[PDB]
């Protein structure tokens, strides 16, 4: 069940080729990226850092990623917020990502709109798929159907390998 | 989560009768059993906000945990707690004290405290009895010290064992900003106190 | 050098552009008051009304008219006596009485600040003491202004007789053109800020710079001042001359004299040039009457003549409000 | 078919001529070029010892403007650094802002002349390195020493757009003139004896009619044709400016639809 | 003090041309017009050097 | 002393940088108020926006050269939309710069050659 | 008819501006002020004029 | 709200006549109350119905289309749809007719 | 009515100008705002710029169309100057109480 | 300032963060008022003193 | 205490509170005071 989130540098056209598919639909797939910053310092880096990115994985979970980077546990407040706003920490430029998976048939195509504080960063795609088979005895295949619809200008990032792992994949694209 | 309740001494001695003209008219009885860590965020620079909510409360309910079980410390359901204080001139009303009540869950438990820095300080165990009535619950106390630091093994550490039963009427509102639950529930739970008076004397105290 | 209160300076200072031959001796061209500016004639938007002007950001922004304005706190050493000391101590929260919204948390164990030490607001900068448990210690220090702001450039601790120790410090602080500050040409259009403009809305045309500042046409017909308009067109001709074009009062040099050297250099004959407006890019319907010209930074800034009362101070005698000043 | 047609160049600015093309994209394209376009330049200055004659406070104004290199910019994580205000680090790192120095001294007594040469950045050819105009020289004037006036400056570089000062703008001005003889009499000169007499032919006017008739004035025809004239600081290439002009002007205007066909 | 660099109006780079400046007017006997062998179309900022005091020659003579 | 923040000027406080929000009066037409950019922007969609026969107004302008932002009216009338006609303009339009962004880098190089070289 | 100068919208005798004031009272009487205060300096904006 | 509990309602159950005959209906090509009508596996060529009244409407655009007005269409199910790609079938061979008419 | 820019200065209305005699030549103007809401009622009610349009000195107005706005009246108030259809729509957006109507 | 209505007039918050207005407490403010108070003297949207 | 500085010479006074407001090796009777460390917080506008 190999995971592919793929950055581009050619967005907007997902909501606009997508739709012009002629196939199936389905739901939301939306995700966000939040940089913390402790009110001090002490806790600047690693196990105990200013670091920190609750992730909304919102899809399924609905439950955050309580990560300061690489520090695995996870909850969904929230109310965690509140307990680290003890006169301490704030933020830094992170960036959600959102979108738009569908249902499709053997295969189904998650996408999401991406963006830093800064309004936009770049839209990222997804396909899953069955598990069973090997890394790439159809991935590239299935990456013929990222050329169907034709998808251009493509990040060289590449996550990999249900979703949750997808978790820790975001800090493949978050320490970018 | 604001939290309303009173507190009332109940000598053991009378205790299990006290239990008879309780749970026989409510809901339970239900023992607690749940391994406090009130971690300490020792902190620099002052004005720390210095005060007991202020410091960290993991709290790990194991009731149905075994006395003896290697496997509780990180896997058996934990939670923790900073709440703020119950309000000011609060005089012989039920203390208002919003609470943050979290959740986890990974093998890691205990860790982001410490990936937090936070220093290890006192450590007891909520061990009394709980009646309910909807959302609002009275909730009687027990909170043995643990024999060790992180062992679940009794016999545990009252400060007597001639231990006070620090009966506790109590609800958890949502929210503050309306009069609703306000007043509705001060008055649902002034009723229990009335109930308490056939046999007990509950009071406020401050935090 | 001169330790002396209320001093105003010049970031970049300039030669008059068209001068008369008359101020090789008044010393002129060597401490100018003057700063040349692309001046536009203009009715444009509608904030540069009735006696007022509007100049542009990116200008202001480059150092236009940016002046500093040193201010200086002179304090000695009173002694009466018998034999009463009072020096110049850091005040000790142990003892004093009384002086709050300090702090006195800038002071060095000199009871004196140093330079350049950010200050700003009341801050306090040295500290007195005046003898009378635990006591006692007064305290006659002087504070600052709340009205001022910004650092320290010197302070000269020398000795009096008197027969004391004697203390000066002087602060600066730069300040910048805003909305509501005076401009005037030579020749008495006193001019106030309207609006400032950033570079892309003025009108860029077509050469194509930017005016610098921009009055009204309305300051021309009535108050008949046609000198400031021929300054502009001379000024302008020491374009692709640089020849200091000379002003003197009485001269044979006309207008009519100056326009020919005007198309000399491609220009129009008569000052006047076609506009872009900055929004559209249509060309204004009207030509303008663009030329540099210097206006004079006059004094008396804006930030210090602003003023707001709401229950404050008052008289002992009448128990009514002070008067300007003070706090305020 | 076509669009653009461009006469001399240089190494500092860029003359040429739009074609088919509307007013408005031809001004909206003259902003654009004199506003928003991401430049590095100093904003940020700490100083330790000045015993200078210019203060503390008039070199900040004055080491702000001296234009540096920017080159690539919009291109990170290297050669290029994102606004510092929008980054993934806290307060300010070198991933997002770039470090420079001013330790300047006096070994002699004649008088010391300090250009824009002695800085210095760091060595991770971002860049970074300043300019130097000049021709042979070493770059913009700074300050002047005499005895013993070290001054010891950290200086470190952000991101920003002349919108937020005009200390960015890599871009001097701009220099165009649509119809130049008067079809559309979008203009009415002033005479004062003599209409086409007084007002001067322009360089750019050798490139077109409608002199002769009375045909009479046309009115179905709109302003195209376009003679502008770019001129950088010499901060970043002569364009550059205006191959990232469009860059983030495009992208200004998919940030609307992109706001528009989500919901 | 010190030419303004960056002129007024426009961004022009006033910095660099004067060292060089001043080297023409008082030695090479060309006019204030040689100013125009430094691309000084504009008025503009050109009436930047032109306009200038050199007011530091005679400030730096205070030595401490 | 009362200057707004300059860094106030390129960031939405929190202020939904478009929106879209119909009249009354005028039926089957809307008004959009892009924030924090302006001036630029606004213009194209007009003196190319009345270009498509399907619109019947073009509003555009600030308010106040303080708040920087901007209104557009559009009003048709009668069949859609008009969040759809402003669209098909800025689609129109990014599509119509890369016509130069091209021709730009085309014809850049090209008399790049003519002033010596070498390679 | 005609041409609207300080004839017309300044304080003459039978003025325009006295004449709604007056019919029908201060506003839309106040907008009067806003509207061509408003409506011409946007024209005047990009007509340009000076001297 | 009634009106959307009928094409609602009616929708699951035209789902359920969309099963065999993969008649998607999937609705981005157009938002309308009307509802598209689509197809499994698929330049395009459309597929519309309402009364339900059988308007073989196929268009992009609007392509060259057929009507009937066949069955009380309340009633189902599945063998209906492929009573219409039956229909189709002729449909393509009129497809080949708008071959010859281009010429 | 107060409300309330930024920058240290009190902006005002061109317009009003004439019955403040004075131009901003840098002119200092005082500001003096009630407190009990029943004078707050007074100056809303009485005096008001709106109706204080036209003092009864001479039962003629004492506030008009001056300078620039006015200069502009005339040179577009010509029957020379005709608009453009591209605004118009333009300036369409000041009435500032608009019918919605296009004339 | 062309662009503000006849009867309007321009007031730096720099001055606005100084000025009132007492203003009772009605029944009709509390909420509205409060919120106010929790703001702050150095917010604009703020207030000085609460009188008892 | 603190070290002072002198109008002319410059040389380091360090000189001590309450005595008398002079130089060391030579004359004259004023002095101003070291600029502090301090890396100061100066924006560039």
């Amino acid at each position: 069940p190999v995971h592919g989130v793929i950055y581009y540098s050619s967005p907007s056209m997902a909501t606009f080729l997508s739709p012009a598919q002629d196939n199936l639909v389905r739901t939301y797939f939306a995700q966000h990226l939040k940089k913390w910053v402790v009110q001090y310092k002490l806790y600047r880096n690693a196990v105990t850092p200013k670091t920190l990115e609750f992730l909304k994985q919102n899809i399924n979970p609905s439950m955050l990623a309580c990560v300061d980077e690489a520090t695995m546990i996870d909850a969904e407040p929230e109310l965690e917020d509140i307990i680290v706003r003890t006169k301490l920490w704030n933020f830094r430029q992170s960036f959600t990502i959102e979108g738009s998976i569908y249902e499709v048939g053997s295969f189904k195509v998650a996408i999401a709109n991406v963006l830093q504080k800064s309004v936009w960063k770049g839209i990222l795609f997804h396909v899953t798929y069955d598990g069973t088979e090997s890394v790439d005895l159809a991935r590239p295949i299935i990456q013929e159907f990222f050329l169907k619809c034709f998808l251009q200008n493509n990040k060289s990032v590449t996550p990999v390998y249900l979703d949750s792992k997808l978790l820790l994949q975001l800090f493949k694209q978050r320490i970018d | 989560m604001q939290e309303l309740y009173l507190l009332g001494v109940v000598p053991s001695r009378r205790f299990e009768a006290v239990v008879n003209s309780l749970s026989k008219t409510l809901d339970g009885p239900k023992t607690i059993l749940e391994f406090w860590v009130v971690y300490r965020p020792k902190d620099v620079p002052p004005n720390l906000p210095r005060q007991p909510d202020s410091w960290l409360r993991l709290c790990s309910n194991i009731e149905s945990h075994d006395e003896t079980d290697t496997e509780w410390s990180k896997n058996t359901q934990w939670s923790m707690y900073l709440e703020g204080n119950s309000e000011p001139k609060r005089e012989d009303k039920c203390g208002i004290r919003p609470v943050n009540r979290a959740k986890l869950t990974n093998g890691s438990v205990t860790e982001f405290v410490e990936k937090m820095g936070y220093e290890f300080s006192h450590e007891y165990i909520i061990q009394g009895l709980e009646y309910f009535f909807f959302d609002t619950t009275v909730r009687i106390y027990q909170t043995l010290i643990p024999s060790q630091q992180r062992s679940i093994k009794p016999p545990f550490h009252p400060m007597n064992e001639e231990q006070p039963w620090i009966l506790h009427v109590y609800t958890h509102v949502a929210d503050a900003s309306n009069q609703v639950a306000m007043a509705k529930a001060e008055a649902n739970l002034t009723k229990v106190k009335t109930l308490l008076s056939a046999f007990c004397d509950l009071k406020n105290v401050r935090l | 050098v001169r330790m002396d209160t209320m001093a105003n300076i010049l970031y970049y200072p300039q030669k008059p552009l068209a001068t008369t031959r008359s101020m090789e001796y008044l010393k002129f061209r060597e401490l100018p008051a003057g700063q040349n500016a692309i001046v536009a004639i203009l009715c444009y938007s509608g904030y540069n009304q009735e006696d007022s002007i509007i100049m542009n950001q990116a200008s202001i922004d480059r150092g236009l008219f940016r002046s500093i304005f040193y201010r200086t706190y002179t304090d000695q050493e009173k002694k009466i006596g018998m034999t009463v000391m009072e020096e110049f101590e850091r005040p000790v929260r142990s003892t004093t009485l009384r002086m709050k919204h300090g702090t006195y948390d800038k002071l060095e164990d000199d009871g004196l600040i140093a330079p350049g030490t950010r200050v700003s607001g009341e801050d306090i900068i040295i500290g007195k003491t005046a003898p009378i448990q635990l006591h006692a210690k007064r305290d006659v220090s002087t504070p600052l202004r709340s009205t001022e702001s910004g650092i320290v450039d010197q302070v000269m601790v020398t000795t009096n007789q008197e027969g004391l120790k004697f203390v000066k410090v002087r602060m600066r602080s730069t300040r910048i053109p805003q909305i509501g500050d005076k401009f005037a040409s030579r020749h008495g259009q006193k001019g106030t800020i309207g609006m400032t403009y950033r570079h892309e809305d003025m009108p860029f045309s077509a050469q194509g710079i930017v005016p610098d500042i921009i009055i009204n046409p309305h300051a021309i017909p009535s108050r008949m001042t046609v000198a400031h308009l021929v300054e502009c067109q001379l000024s302008k001709v020491s374009a692709l001359s640089g020849f200091e074009g000379d002003a003197t009062p009485f001269t044979d040099v006309t207008v009519e004299a100056v326009s020919k050297l005007l198309r000399s250099h491609g220009f129009q004959s008569r000052g006047f040039e076609v506009m872009y407006h900055g929004h559209t890019g249509r060309k204004l319907v009207a030509q303008v009457f663009l030329g540099p010209t210097y206006y004079q930074r006059l004094k008396h800034l804006v930030d210090d003549k602003i003023h707001a009362r709401a229950r404050g101070p008052v008289q002992i005698l009448t128990r009514q409000p002070v008067e300007g000043r003070s706090r305020d | 078919e076509t669009h653009i047609t461009i006469r001399n160049i240089s190494k500092n600015s860029v003359d040429f001529v739009l074609t088919n093309t509307s007013l408005a994209v031809a001004n909206s394209l003259r902003r654009v070029v004199l506003a928003e376009i991401p430049t590095v330049a100093i904003d940020l200055v700490e100083i330790n010892v000045n015993t200078s004659v210019m203060p503390d406070e008039f070199l900040a104004h004055r080491l702000g403007m001296i234009p540096l290199d920017s080159s690539n910019i919009d291109e990170p994580p290297p050669v290029g650094l994102e606004y510092t205000r929008n980054c993934d680090c806290d307060q300010y790192c070198p991933k997002c802002s770039v470090e420079l120095f001013l330790n300047a001294k006096c070994t002699g007594e004649g008088t010391m002349e300090i250009y824009a040469r002695d800085l210095v950045v760091s060595s991770n050819s971002s860049l970074g390195h300043p300019i130097l105009a000049d021709p042979k020289s070493r770059g913009p004037l700074i300050c002047k020493l005499r005895k013993e006036q070290e001054i010891s400056l950290r200086c470190i570089a952000k991101k920003g757009i002349a919108k937020e000062h005009a200390k960015w703008s890599p871009t001097s001005a701009v220099a165009f003139e649509y119809d130049p003889w008067n079809k559309l009499q979008h203009t009415d000169y002033w005479f004062e004896n003599d209409a086409d007499a007084e007002w001067p032919k322009s360089k750019n006017a050798d490139w077109e009619e409608p002199p002769r008739e009375g045909e009479p004035f046309n009115f179905q025809e709109e302003p195209r044709r376009f003679y502008m004239d770019v001129e950088s600081v010499g901060s970043i290439p002569p364009n550059e400016i205006m191959v990232q002009g469009l860059r983030i002007l495009q992208e200004k205007l998919a940030v609307l639809v992109r706001d528009l066909d989500e919901e | 003090m010190i030419i303004p660099i960056r002129c007024f109006s426009c961004g022009k780079v006033i910095g660099d041309k004067w060292d060089t400046y001043l080297t023409l007017l008082q030695e090479d006997n060309t006019e204030g017009e040689a100013l125009d062998k430094l691309g000084l179309q504009r008025y503009c900022c050109r009436r930047m050097i032109l306009t200038h005091v050199d007011l530091i020659e005679k400030l730096l003579c205070y030595n401490p | 002393m009362n200057q707004p923040e300059r860094y106030e000027l390129i960031e939405l406080m929190g202020l939904p940088k478009v929106t879209y929000e119909l009249d009354s009066k005028s039926p089957n037409a809307a008004v959009v108020t892009l924030e924090k950019e302006d001036h630029t922007l606004a213009n194209m969609l007009a003196n190319q926006l009345l270009s498509d026969e399907r619109v019947l107004f073009a509003g555009y302008k600030v308010p106040h050269p303080l708040n920087h932002n901007f209104i557009l009216r559009v009003q048709t009338v009668e069949d859609c939309s008009p969040k759809q006609v402003i669209v098909d303009a800025a689609k129109s339009l990014i599509t119509h710069l890369e016509e130069i962004k091209v021709n730009f880098m085309r014809e850049w190089e090209l008399k790049m050659i003519s002033v010596e070289g070498v390679e | 008819y005609g041409v609207v100068d300080k004839k017309t919208v300044g304080a003459s005798q039978g003025g325009l501006v006295h004449t709604i004031w007056k019919e029908k009272g201060p506003e839309i009487c106040k907008g009067f002020f806003n509207g061509i205060q408003r409506v011409v300096n946007y024209w005047l904006l990009h007509n340009g004029f000076s001297i | 709200i009634l009106n959307r509990l009928y094409f609602f309602c009616i929708q699951t159950q035209l789902l359920e006549v969309a099963q065999c005959a993969e008649l998607h209906a999937v609705q981005g090509y157009y938002s309308f109350p009307y509802l598209t009508f689509s197809k499994g596996k698929w330049w395009v060529l459309a597929y519309n119905v309402e009364s339900n009244s059988w308007s073989v409407r196929l268009l992009n655009a609007a392509g060259q289309t057929l009507y009937t007005q066949d069955v009380h269409t309340t009633k189902g199910t599945l063998s209906i749809e492929s009573f219409s790609r039956l229909s189709y079938l002729l449909e393509v061979q009129i497809l080949l007719f708008n071959v010859q008419t281009a010429c | 009515r107060i409300r309330v820019m930024p920058y240290s200065t009190f902006r005002l209305n061109l317009s009003v100008t004439s019955p403040y005699n004075a131009d901003f030549d840098g002119d200092e103007m005082n500001m003096h705002v009630p407190q009990s809401e029943e004078t707050r009622a007074e100056i809303q009610e009485i005096t008001m710029v709106p109706k204080q349009i036209v003092s009864p000195q001479s039962n003629k107005p004492v506030m008009g169309i001056v300078q620039d706005t006015l200069a502009g009246v005339r040179k577009f108030s010509l029957r020379d100057n005709f608009l453009t259809r591209n605004a118009v729509m333009n300036i369409m957006l000041w009435v500032p109480d608009w019918d919605g109507i296009l004339p | 300032d062309p662009n503000l209505s006849l009867d309007e007039l321009g007031v730096p918050r720099s001055i606005a963060k100084t000025l009132t207005y007492p203003e009772t407490v009605t029944p009709y403010n509390i909420y509205q008022l409060q919120e106010l108070v929790r703001n702050g003297p150095d917010e604009h949207p703020g207030a000085k003193y609460i009188i008892r | 205490t603190m070290i002072y500085l002198c109008a002319d010479c410059g040389a380091r006074n360090t000189i001590q509170a309450k005595e008398v407001i002079r130089c060391r090796e030579c004359g004259h009777r004023v002095m101003y005071k070291m600029r502090t460390k301090r890396m100061v917080q100066f924006e560039a506008r």
